[PDB]
C-alpha cells in the first residue's frame, strides 16, 4: 500500500512548519516512511506545497495521484479562511475531484491570545464553530485545529489523513 | 560544508523513502523535487523588493550548486585522437558534457545571476517601503505580503524609470527560462502510463463537436477558438489536454487533422503564455528517469517563478504609484 | 579539496552508474553496494604488507567510507510515541529513530573496521620479519606471485614475535567471523527476487534429485555421513550442492518441516566445513536485485570487512609459514 | 537498446584498474556505464573491475553474473600471470559463464622490450606476441591484444573488439 498526502493552502499559514513539526531555513523535502495502521504497514508520502500560492506553475505534481489533501488555513487570518472556498476548493475539485479533504486550522496557540490580537489588529481569530461551517461547506471529511509550536492535534491530523485515504 | 552537504545528498539516495526500502522515487524525481523545494524556501522569504540578504544568498549559491553539480558528470562517451610529443597518434575514447547540458545549464546560471543581480539594484534606499500586514497602516489578493506604500503624490521619475527598466529585464528573463523548460519538456519521453490512459481515438478524446470542427472542409484556428468557451483558465487547460491527447494518438490522410491540431496548440501558447502545465507535461515529469532532463526542467521552472516573483513585486510598486497619482491627476 | 572529491562521489551515485544520465542505470542500493566494494579493493590492494596503513591512505579510508555509510544515519522507523510539556500536557507525536537492523550493526562493523586497522597499527616500528621486492634478486629466492616475498631471520623468529603473530591471527579470525555472521544475517533478510523463483524446478526431488533426495528424506539421518556419501573434493561440487539444497529449501519453505530442518543443518555444516566458499546463486541473486539501501550497505560493508580480515590473516600466515621453513 | 556487461579479470599487479581508468578518464574504478556508438550501432556499455577478487574470491560476488564478454588480463612481464590465465582463471569462466567470449589482453606493453627496466628488475621477464597468441588459441579466446595504460596503445582497441564480440 502507498499513500500520497498533500498539504495545500495559502501563504503564511504554516504549511511547511506543520510538516517539519510532524516529522522532525524552513525546508521540507518530499518525505516518505513506513507506518503501521490497524494491522498492516503502509508507506506514507508527504508533500509540501509551499510557494504554489505565489506562482501556480511552480509545483506541477502537487495534485497528481494524491490520496488525501490537507487544506490548511490560519486561525488568525480571515483571508486564508475565505480562500479555502474561493481559491483552493475549485482547484482540487478540478484536478482531483473525489479525493478526500481534511480541513486543518493552524496557529491554535495564537487564536485566543488576547495580547497577540491587540498587538496585530489586522489578525483576526476564527472560532471552531466557524471552522466547522467551513468543513461542511467544502465537504471536508473532518475539521481539526492544531499548532506546530505546541504540537496539539498535529498527529491527529495525519492520523485522519492516513485513515481516510485507506477508505 | 560537510555534515550539511552529506545530509542533502544522502536523503537523495533514499529516493524520498526514509524507510530505506528503496520503494522511493527515481534519483531524477528526487532531484526535481529537491530543487523545487529549496527554491520555495528561499524565494518564499523574498516578500519585499530588496536584495536577497547576504546569507540567504550564500545558502542559495551553495545549495543549488550541490544539486546542479550532478550534471557535470553526465557525459557523451565518444571516439577521439591524441598525439604525444614524440609524434605518435593514438585513438582514445573521450568524455564531453551532454549536448543539452553544455549550453543550457550555464544559460540557466546566467539567468539565476541576472535575477539576483536585479534584486541587488534595490540595495539601500528606495522611494517605496513596506508595512506590517497586521498593523493599522497595513489595512489601508495575496494577503501574506507586506503591503507596499509609496510617497503621496507619486514616485520620482528616476525611481519609476528603473522600475520599468528592471521589469522588462526580468520579463525577458522569465521568457528565456520558459523557453528552456518547454524545450526540455518536448524531449522528455512519453510515459507508458500516459499512452495507456489515452482514449481509443481522436473523436472520443476531442468530443463530438470539436472533432467535427477540426475535420470540416476549411479550418481556421482563429475562428475555432473564438467559437469555444475560453472564459476560464481551467477550460483552456481542458482543451489543450484534449488536443494534446489527440496529437499523441494520431502520431501512431490523417496528417491534415494532425497539422491542424498542432496549429491550435501553438495559438494556445501564444494567446495564453501563462498556462499551468498540461496532463502530458505533468506525466512526463512524474515518470522521467533522465536525471539531466530532471535538473533542466525543475531548474528552469523555479527560475521562471523567481522571475515571476520579481515581476510581481515590481508591478506592486507601479500599480501603487499609479493609484496615488489617480488620487489627484 | 573535500568538496570537489565528495560531491563528485555522491553524484555518480545519483546517476546509478549510468553516466549518460538517462537514468537507465542501477538502483541506489546497488550503486552504493558497488561503491563500497570498489573503494575497499582500491585501498587494500596496495595494503600488501603486514605493517601500519600509510597514515594518509588511513585518512582517505576513514573519510571515504564515512561518506558512503552516511545514508544509514537517515534510514528510520517512524513510530508512535509521546511527550509531556513543561506543564504536564501530554501530546501524542510521531518519532524517528534509526532502523533496527542498522542501529546495532553499523556501529558493530565500524568497530570491526577499527579493530583491523588497529591490528595493522600494532606493527608500527621494527619487526623481526621483513619484505623484499617481488622482482629483485632476494625475491627470486621464493617459491599469488604479486605479493612481495616475506623474509625472517636465519635461526627464525623470536618466541615473542611468533607469539604476537599468533595472538593477532586469533584476533583477526574472530573479526572475520563477526563480519561473516553480519553478512550471512543481512543476506537471510533480503528479499528473494522474482527471477530466482522463476528458475526453481518443480519439486524437491527435481532440484536434488532422485539419489540425494532419498538420502535427506530417509527414516534416520546423519549430516556428516550425508556429506561423506557425496563427492566434495572441489569447490564447484560443494557449491553446486549448496545451490541444490538452497533451491530445495526455498521450494519447501514455500509449500514437510523435517526435511526443511535437515537441509538447514547441512547448510550449517557447509559453513563449518567449507568456510570461505563462494556466495551461492541465491546470495548473488539477492544482491543483484536488492532495492534496500540499508541492507546493501550492511551486506557490502560486512563483506569487505570480512575480506580485509582474510588479507591480514594471510599476511600473518605467510610470516608463520616462512618462519616454519627457516627452522626446518 | 542493448546492454553490454564487460568484466575484466586476471591476477594482481597486472593493472586492470589502470587499463579501465585509462580507457575512461590510489585510484578507484567505480562501476561505469555509458552509451557508446560502435559501428553505427547505439549500444549501452557497462564496465566492471575485478580488482581484489584475485586475493579474496568472496569479495566480488557479482563479477560473472550476466556477463557478455570477458577481458582476461595477464602482464607481459609476469610469467606467473600468464600461467594463471589457464590454470586458475579459465576454469572459473568455463564454470560460471559457459559460452561467453573472452578477449585475451596482455598488459604492460610499454615495459616488455624496456632494456633498462628488465635490467634493474631481474625478476621481470618479457613475453612475446607469439607466446601471447599461443595462449589465445589454447584457452580459446576470440582475439588477443597487447596494450598499455601509460601510452594508451591498443587500450581503445581492446574494448572496441570486446564490444564487437559481446554483440552476437
Amino acid at each position: 500500500r502507498f499513500i500520497k498526502c498533500v498539504t495545500v493552502g495559502d501563504g503564511a499559514v504554516g504549511k511547511t512548519c506543520m510538516l517539519i513539526s510532524y516529522t522532525g531555513p524552513t525546508v521540507f523535502d518530499n518525505f516518505s516512511a513506513n507506518v503501521v495502521v490497524d494491522g498492516s504497514t503502509v508507506n506514507l508520502g508527504l508533500w509540501d506545497t509551499a510557494g504554489q500560492e505565489d506562482y501556480n506553475r511552480l509545483r506541477p505534481l502537487s495534485y497528481r495521484g494524491a490520496d488525501v489533501f490537507l487544506l490548511a488555513f490560519s486561525l488568525i487570518s480571515k483571508a486564508s479562511y475565505e480562500n479555502i472556498h474561493k481559491k483552493w476548493l475549485p482547484e482540487l475539485k478540478h484536478y482531483a475531484p473525489g479525493i478526500p479533504i481534511v480541513l486543518v486550522g493552524t496557529k491554535l496557540d495564537l487564536r485566543d491570545d488576547k495580547q497577540f490580537l491587540k498587538d496585530h489588529p489586522g489578525a483576526a481569530s476564527i472560532t471552531t464553530a466557524q471552522g466547522e461551517e467551513l468543513r461542511k461547506m467544502i465537504g471536508a471529511v473532518r475539521y481539526l485545529e492544531c499548532s506546530s509550536k505546541t504540537q496539539q492535534n498535529v498527529k491527529a491530523v495525519f492520523d485522519t489523513a492516513i485513515r481516510v485515504a485507506l477508505r | 560544508d560537510m555534515e550539511m552537504m552529506k545530509d542533502r545528498f544522502a536523503k537523495l539516495l533514499l529516493g524520498e523513502d526514509m524507510s530505506g526500502g528503496g520503494k522511493g522515487v527515481s534519483s531524477a524525481l528526487a532531484l526535481s523535487n529537491a530543487i523545487t523545494n529549496l527554491a520555495a524556501s528561499i524565494f518564499g522569504e523574498q516578500t519585499k523588493l530588496q536584495p536577497m540578504p547576504q546569507d540567504r544568498q550564500a545558502r542559495w549559491k551553495k545549495e543549488i550548486d550541490w544539486l546542479l553539480s550532478v550534471t557535470d558528470h553526465i557525459v557523451e562517451f565518444v571516439p577521439s585522437q591524441q598525439t604525444s610529443k614524440d609524434g605518435v597518434c593514438t585513438e582514445i575514447m573521450v568524455t564531453r558534457q551532454r549536448g543539452d547540458l553544455l549550453m543550457n545549464i550555464p544559460a540557466l546560471r546566467k539567468l539565476d545571476a541576472m535575477l539576483i543581480d536585479t534584486l541587488d539594484n534595490f540595495r539601500g534606499h528606495n522611494e517605496f517601503w513596506y508595512v506590517s500586514r497586521d498593523s493599522e497602516e497595513g489595512q489601508q489578493d495575496k494577503w501574506w505580503l507586506p503591503p507596499v506604500k509609496v510617497p503621496p503624490g507619486g514616485l520620482s521619475e528616476p525611481s519609476r524609470r528603473m522600475l520599468y527598466f528592471q521589469k522588462d529585464s526580468v520579463t525577458q528573463v522569465q521568457k528565456a527560462a520558459m523557453a528552456i523548460n518547454a524545450q526540455v519538456l518536448s524531449e522528455m519521453e512519453i510515459p507508458e502510463s500516459y499512452i495507456d490512459s489515452l482514449p481509443k481515438n481522436g473523436r472520443a478524446s476531442l468530443g463530438d463537436s470539436i472533432y467535427k470542427s477540426i475535420t470540416e472542409e476549411w479550418f481556421d484556428p482563429e475562428q475555432f477558438l473564438a467559437m469555444l468557451d475560453m472564459s476560464t483558465e481551467h477550460k483552456v487547460l481542458d482543451l489543450k489536454n484534449r488536443i494534446e491527447a489527440s496529437v499523441v494518438i494520431w502520431k501512431r490522410k490523417r496528417e491534415l487533422f494532425e497539422e491542424r491540431a498542432e496549429t491550435i496548440l501553438v495559438l494556445l501558447k501564444q494567446k495564453f503564455p501563462g498556462l499551468p502545465q498540461s496532463s502530458l507535461d505533468i506525466s512526463k515529469i512524474q515518470f522521467n528517469k533522465d536525471v539531466g532532463q530532471a535538473v533542466l526542467e525543475s531548474y528552469s521552472r523555479i527560475l521562471e517563478s523567481l522571475a515571476y516573483t520579481v515581476m510581481s513585486r515590481i508591478e506592486d510598486v507601479l500599480y501603487t504609484d499609479t493609484l496615488a497619482l489617480k488620487q489627484t491627476l
